[PDB]
RNA sequence: AUGCGA
């Protein structure tokens, strides 16, 4: 006999609460979309360069889950958040496949995401040994424009933390 | 080539695709300045201009229906049909 | 201080010249003062009809309609719904200071 | 979206003003329109909105593994009679308001607790626009992608629609 | 990430609420419902908000580059 | 099959808005 | 004076131009950019 | 016929439960568009004090800067919303913030560790110093005029115990945040209320008595207290249908289902205003009042133009 | 999109004013451009340019001929895309003609996605799950003349294919327009009146009336009671022109008599000179594309009565699932 | 509300194993209908697991001809609006190409 | 009534120039994504 | 040009110039790669325009 | 080209 009958299912299908209850494939759309899902991607995301990660920073643990979510410790690094939900068309906007959040809700951080992108400033991506190198970060000519203090330190980096838009100068 | 005038067979009726080039080629040329026949009673569209224009039949243009042979047929809106 | 221009317009397209049925448009307004008014407004024996409608949320617009017969005119109909809404709040204030007082 | 493949845009940020509020002071988070559970069968979203809103009142966990349950102990009666007790409808509906008007609506409206996921494709911002931009050497055509400023493609079959629209200038 | 500051649904502020939340649920014993009933979160929106709290920052902050180790 | 079981502490946790347990 | 922290070993550091990159204190080759007292303003949503 | 003064007659206020942060208050024979005005109102227009610029000079901590700032916003400030004015946005920086409309709330705060804690984790707060940031270390700032103005009321959160960052030594949060006047309609940050709600009277309609085991049986389906029997030999009365919460729990039982209706009083609205400590509920409701007799105000003072 | 996307206006004396307006706006404004291309064949961006420089120049959209070469021509203005145009929206799956249609550009504030309307979704097979649409601006007035009257939207309501209606409501429209259309649905002097003004804008020629007209109420008795069938009636009475007679139908529903009562009589759908009798309303009348309600308007009145309503039956619909909402539940 | 009924695939009924078995757990040629794929257990009551595996089927199954469809349409659009598209209305109401060459003296024969 | 619906019948007529060639190609694939002898998309 | 367009492009071209073909530019295709108005529809016909000669 | 969104 079968030790639990979950011993049939894979990972994610055991997360899907009730997943005996919907149809077939809205389970595996499921398993496609909590599988596409902007969650916590680690936690030394600090100390990793991915060419991009989102990361949720309001994560809950469901109130419903299966206990697999217990037994594969998948609440260090929620995916979600619990919210109250009213299944209802009232408004307007709820048709087919688009649903109405709160306001109120977003201006206090509902869902709130982030999304890292790194970059490569290389000056050999393609450099030549040592003829080649010439280039450093900084100055020389004084001619300059000096509002690019504005945005770089002295030594042709940003100041970490410095707000950008597209056109600003990423190095110097 | 020509058809002669007592001689056309077509259509009385403006079809809706002849009805859509007059007005946009109309109202291109009030556009660039030709002059309007009809009261611009405030509008600035042209083509809301042209449509007018269609409304009071002022339009001085001519539609040449082809028929696959190559004979032609050159019609007035002054008669074809409007609607 | 000046009067404000642009809080009310009169839309001609929308009231008429006898002189009992027009559209209102009040910029940055909706439902709050808007089902209030038309209540109140509803108030008035002389008014025909009365509502408002929102021409779309992201636009933040309210327009008011009120078209009476020719015992009153729009915009006297709407000023009697305004003094109801103004000495009704009085009213309210009123009693519901008086029974923080009894306390 | 929820843990049950059901995806939605966002159509709204709605007001909390304009939101429906229960006669327990509340105003949804999200709302989700009933038709689109006829064809998707996802009635396990429902018992998640059940079980998420008996288990946060109650203040504990519901377990959510498949058949955990029977024909015999369905999950309406168990969390039917638990949210019962906790002093809420036992079909777990909740008498509503409307935010706009602010009559009581027809009949009690289906609200629960429901884990929500944010979707990393935030297609929104996948938007573009090009009015101008740059043209490749070997064709003088608008060149490809977003990043590049490209210009999305009239294909083949968008040519065949506008020859039959009779479009012929728009078509040129 | 943190401790929300208020309840996404109602708005009553919570986020003072956590630490004394946790030390209810070690130091007086008591159940998760229970604590939650003396904190004042009496709707489920608030229920919500700190029982299904997860706290990843104390996970973040043993990631702090700035002293040695 | 066993059913899962009913909680133990299954007891009101909603009020009206007015009320409290001290009515209870 | 700019400053440079070992991304292996924490020790703050001040590069120079006539200077290997590479930790003084440690003997690393990646040093994290430290942040400063640098005005941003933020609006509060 | 209708008068403003037939309405006087007819509407009744009765006030339940006042507390310094909750009003729990009737208002009997009134319109829904006007119980939903107020309501409306009391969360998105009515103006309360809010941190809105956050200027930091340093923040290595590792939680994001645009999220701290955010939740500095939602802190509740007790700050008398009527201390200040609105600020303009028509003319530059320098004019914005003045000691007339803005109020500077300035954090400083560095982690350190402490000298050796008992065991190690002897949690956070004995090995490291200053390790939880709080709303309670929002140093309130003044300027010459409000200086003087708050030697009486002086800026505090609302609820100091708020948890806004956790550090770790050496660590550093400097900022200095522009609270100014706003209202919950713009963000809900300036919302000066938890939750502003109305409730129509539950009306038990009781269409035939119950008695006996099944009166009891019947008041036992009801919020204890609701349904009252005193002898029910004779009847099974209804102590308070305010009590009730609309479970609807009744119906599924046949014994009853038949032999009752249960409706509402449309008249008859239960508004509850918990405050967030901003400022009293009751003074809301009356700024909220004073607020739709300001705006009816406003429309007869104006112009119809055309 | 709106500030992102131009029309190269030639200048006239008729328009001379809102292009100089919309220069003086610049293109980081609303109607007002991007650039300017001379009738001499050289093209000034606005891109840069401070409110000085293009008050300047709007003062010079009205130069005289300068060169022979060039005495013909009138400058033009690159305005942006505004609420006059019309515009050829595209949705990946052409399948079919109707699936790429003309509608008319309506620029909604603080929107970041491209808005449409519902009852267009069965034509495009287009869904809100994700779906991409691509729009394209026509830049001469020969497509735009061609995009406002041969592929627009209202001369697609009907296929080729079969000549079914592809233009209805949807979802919840439809069952608020089951709700609404019940003779259970009863409704006061204020919310019957409320209902119209919320789905008839006269300000917004919803109407050839220019004023507002009514019924007699369904009940005289105890109170003034209005029927939602008398909200459909007073709908059509008002969007109808007067010189027409009311609309008669008799159509079926998708919902037999048996479910309604044992004697119950709602299946006949009928319509007499514009008043909607008996019956309710459903996918089989606004949305089934069948000779139904909006097929026999289409008939009778032309493309441009049934889209109007549309229009009002999407809005009348909304606000009522605004008033009454709709839900679903376990205990259904 | 009621049951799910029958599940198919391909046109019939679920695979069978060459033990003779339609899951693990049936013994060989089971003549249960459940065994050959009939799920009695509904949505709101839930699906036994050896039912699940089959409505698991044919979900799975659908999910595939939804997903081939699209290729065999394309080029049957395709194949043929190459060739139609000369094809249209003469002014005299007759369908000529737009070569020229009458393809009908009517649409239809009712024009 | 005769004349009406035979006039009916004269404003129902196809326009000159119509694509009718593109229409029947697309009233005839569209159709058929919907989708003893061979049936469907193969027939 | 429409056989060009379709298939075999390489085998309807050589077959065209070994004939020495002259494209009479009718088909849509055709025309499109020519960069004509359509002869479909609205450029089923043309139009003039009268105008005053005193 | 691989994966993938519709
Ligand atoms: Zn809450
Ligand atoms: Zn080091």
């Amino acid at each position: 006999v079968e030790f639990t009958p979950t011993n049939i299912l894979s990972i994610l299908a055991n997360l899907t609460p009730f997943s005996d209850f919907n149809q077939s494939p809205r389970n595996m759309y499921q398993c496609q979309m909590g599988k596409q899902t902007m969650g916590t991607p680690g936690v030394a995301l600090c100390h990793r360069s991915d060419n991009k990660l989102y990361r949720l920073q309001t994560g809950q643990t469901p109130i419903v889950k299966a206990n697999l979510y217990d037994d594969y410790g998948m609440d260090n690094f929620p995916n979600g958040f619990n919210a109250v939900v009213a299944v209802i068309s009232y408004t307007g906007y709820d048709m087919d496949d688009a649903m109405i959040i709160n306001k109120s809700a977003d201006e206090r951080g509902f869902g709130y995401g982030t999304m890292y992108k790194t970059e490569k400033v290389d000056l050999a991506l393609n450099r030549n040994r040592g003829d080649p190198i010439t280039q450093h970060f900084g100055f020389g000519n004084d001619e300059w424009p000096k509002e690019w203090l504005e945005k770089l330190d002295e030594d042709g980096l940003p100041y970490i933390g410095t707000y950008v838009e597209e056109g600003d100068p990423i190095c110097a | 080539k020509a058809i002669p005038k007592d001689q056309r067979a077509t259509t009385p009726y403006m079809t809706k695709y002849e009805r859509a080039r007059i007005l946009g080629t109309r109202a291109l040329q009030i556009s660039m300045n030709a002059p309007v026949f009809v009261d611009l009673e405030g509008e600035t569209d042209p083509l809301r201009i042209a449509m007018k224009e269609l409304a009071e039949k002022k339009i001085p243009l001519v539609i040449r229906r082809y028929l696959p042979d190559g004979s032609f047929e050159d019609w007035s809106v002054e008669e074809l049909i409007v609607d | 201080e000046e009067p404000d221009r642009e809080k009310i317009k009169l839309l001609t397209q929308a009231t008429s010249e006898d002189g009992t049925s027009a559209s209102f448009q009040i910029v940055e307004e909706d439902h709050t003062l808007g089902n209030a008014l038309r209540y109140v407004i509803m108030k008035n024996p002389d008014v025909e009809f009365c509502g408002y409608s929102i021409p779309h949320p992201s636009e933040n617009l309210l327009n008011i309609r009120i078209q009476t017969y020719g015992e009153t005119t729009a915009v006297d109909a709407l000023q009697k719904g305004l003094k109801d809404l103004m000495d009704l709040c009085d009213v309210v204030e009123s009693k519901f200071t008086e029974k923080i007082k009894s306390m | 979206s929820s843990r049950h493949g059901q995806k939605g845009v966002c159509s709204r940020k709605w007001p909390t003003i304009d939101m429906p509020f229960s006669e327990t002071g509340i105003q949804p988070d999200i709302i989700i329109n009933p038709h689109a559970f006829p064809s998707r069968m996802t009635i396990g979203m429902f018992v998640e909105s059940l079980a998420g809103k008996a288990g946060a009142l109650h203040g504990i966990a519901q377990d959510s593994t498949p058949w955990i349950f029977n024909e015999d102990d369905t999950p309406a009666d168990y969390f039917g009679e638990q949210l019962a007790k906790a002093g809420y409808n036992y079909h777990g509906n909740e008498p509503m308001y409307s935010g706009a008007t602010g009559e009581e609506l027809r009949a009690d409206i289906y609200v629960g607790v429901v884990y929500y996921q944010r979707l990393r494709h935030m297609v929104n911002d996948k938007f573009q626009v090009r009015s101008t931009g740059p043209v490749n050497s070997l064709t003088m055509q608008p060149v490809k992608g977003r990043k590049r400023h490209g210009g999305i493609r009239v294909g083949e079959m968008e040519r065949d629609a506008l020859i039959g629209h009779g479009t012929s200038f728009l078509l040129q | 990430m943190i401790v929300p500051v208020r309840c996404f649904s109602c708005g009553k502020v919570v986020g003072d609420k956590w630490e004394s939340y946790l030390n209810l649920l070690q130091e007086d014993e008591l159940d998760e419902g229970t604590a939650l009933s003396r904190l004042g979160l009496k709707r489920y929106c608030c229920r919500r908000m700190i029982l299904t709290h997860v706290d990843l920052i104390e996970k973040f902050l043993r990631y702090n580059p700035l002293e040695k180790r | 099959r066993k059913d899962v079981p009913k909680v133990e502490g299954l007891k009101l946790e909603h009020f009206a808005t007015g009320y409290d347990a001290e009515d209870f | 004076t700019l400053k440079y922290i070992c991304a292996e070993c924490s020790s703050k550091l001040s590069l120079s131009r006539t200077d290997a990159v590479r930790c003084k204190d440690c003997g690393h080759r990646i040093l994290l950019k430290a942040r400063t007292k640098r005005l941003v303003q933020f609006e509060a949503r | 016929e209708w008068n403003v003064e037939k309405f006087k007659k007819d509407f009744e206020v009765n006030i339940s439960s006042l507390d310094a942060r909750e009003a729990n208050f009737d208002l009997i024979n009134i319109d829904t568009s006007i119980a939903n005005a107020f309501r409306r109102i009391m969360i998105s227009e009515v103006p309360s004090v809010a941190a809105e610029y956050v200027y930091f000079f340093n923040n290595t901590s590792v939680i994001q800067d645009e999220v701290l700032a955010h939740r500095i916003g939602l802190v509740p400030l007790k700050v008398d919303p009527d201390m200040l004015t609105w600020v303009d946005s028509n003319l530059p920086d320098d004019e914005k913030f003045t000691d007339e409309n803005t109020i500077v709330l300035s954090l400083n705060v560095k982690c350190t560790r402490n000298p050796d804690a008992p065991k190690g984790s002897t949690d956070p707060k004995e090995l490291y110093n200053n390790a939880h940031v709080y709303a309670r270390d929002l140093k309130f700032e003044p300027q010459g005029r409000q200086s003087t103005t708050f030697a009486d009321c002086p800026v505090v959160p609302a609820d100091p115990d708020i948890l806004l960052a956790k550090l770790r030594p050496g660590q550093e949060i400097s900022l200095k945040a522009h609270c100014i006047l706003g209202i919950g309609g713009d963000h809900a940050k300036f919302s000066p209320v938890s939750t502003a709600s109305y409730r129509l009277l539950p009306q038990i309609n009781i269409l035939q008595p119950i008695k006996g085991e099944s009166a009891r049986r019947f008041q036992k389906c009801f919020p204890p207290g609701v349904i009252g029997i005193d002898e029910g030999s004779d009847e099974a009365y209804v102590k308070d249908a305010r009590k009730d919460t609309v479970s609807r729990e009744v119906l599924r039982y046949e014994e009853f289902a038949d032999k009752v209706k249960l409706g509402r009083v449309r008249n008859h609205f239960i508004f509850n205003v918990e405050s967030a400590g901003a400022m009293t509920p009751e003074e809301i409701f009356f700024k909220s009042v004073r607020i739709l007799k300001n705006k009816a105000e406003y429309l007869k003072n104006c112009p119809i133009t055309q | 999109f709106a500030v992102k996307l131009t029309y190269p206006e030639p200048v006239t004396a008729y328009n001379i004013a809102e292009l100089r307006q919309a220069v003086i706006n610049g293109p980081d404004k609303w109607p007002g451009a991007t650039q300017i291309q001379n009738e001499d064949g050289s093209l000034v961006s606005l891109i840069g340019m401070s409110v000085e420089q293009r008050k300047a120049l709007a003062n010079q959209l009205l130069t005289p001929s300068s060169n022979v070469s060039t005495h013909t021509l009138n400058k033009k203005v690159y305005r942006h895309i505004k609420n006059r145009d019309v515009v050829l929206m595209n949705r990946q799956p052409t399948l079919h003609k109707a699936s790429m249609m003309g509608h008319k550009v309506r620029v909604l504030p603080n929107e970041k996605t491209l808005r449409l309307h519902y009852a267009n979704t069965g034509a495009y097979n287009a869904d809100f799950d994700g779906d991409e649409m691509n729009m394209h601006f026509p830049q001469n007035e020969n497509a735009r003349a061609e995009a406002l009257n041969l592929a627009n939207t209202d001369s697609q309501y009907l296929t080729p294919t079969s000549g079914s209606p592809v233009r209805g409501l949807i979802q919840d429209h439809i069952s608020a327009g089951v709700w609404l259309t019940s003779k259970d649905s009863f409704f006061t002097r204020e919310q019957y009146q409320q209902y119209i003004y919320g789905c008839i804008r006269p300000e917004d020629g919803h109407t050839t009336r220019s004023k507002i007209v009514t019924l007699p109420p369904t009940i005289f008795k105890p109170y003034p009671l209005w029927t939602g069938k008398q909200i459909i009636t007073t709908v059509l009475l008002n969007v109808t022109p007067p010189d027409m007679p009311g609309i008669n139908l008799i159509s079926k529903n998708k919902i037999k008599n048996e479910y309604w009562g044992k004697g119950s009589l709602e299946n006949e759908v009928l319509f007499k000179d514009g008043a909607l009798l008996c019956g309710i309303l459903d996918k089989s009348q606004y949305g089934a594309s069948k000779y139904g309600i909006v097929h026999s308007l289409h008939e009778v009145y032309g493309p441009e009565v049934a889209a109007k309503v549309l229009s009002v039956l999407g809005r009348l619909f909304t606000n009522y699932i605004t008033a009454t909402a709709f839900t679903c539940g376990m205990d259904d | 509300m009621c049951l799910l009924g029958q599940q198919a695939l391909e046109g019939r009924r679920v695979p069978v194993m060459v033990s003779g078995k339609t899951l693990p757990s049936f013994k060989p040629y089971e003549t249960d209908a459940m065994a050959g794929g009939y799920v009695k257990g509904r949505f709101y009551s839930g699906i036994k697991p050896q039912e699940y595996y089959f409505h698991c089927m044919a979900g799975r199954e659908g999910l595939i001809d939804t997903a081939v469809k699209t290729s065999r349409s394309g080029y049957l659009q395709r194949c043929l609006t190459k060739q139609l598209e000369g094809v249209h209305v003469s002014y005299d109401n007759s369908i000529r190409d737009a070569d020229g060459t009458l393809v009908q003296f009517m649409y239809g024969g009712d024009a | 009534f005769r004349a009406l619906m035979q006039l009916k019948y004269m404003r129902s007529l196809i326009n000159p120039g119509e694509a009718v060639g593109i229409i029947a190609s697309q009233s005839v694939g569209e159709p058929s994504t919907q989708m003893n002898v061979t049936l469907g998309i193969p027939r | 040009f429409m056989k060009m367009s379709y298939e075999t492009t390489c085998q309807f071209l050589t077959k065209a110039v070994l004939d020495n073909e002259r494209e009479q530019l009718d088909s849509p295709s055709a025309r499109i790669v020519v960069g004509k108005l359509n002869n479909v529809g609205t450029g089923s016909f043309d139009v003039l325009a009268k105008v005053p000669n005193a």
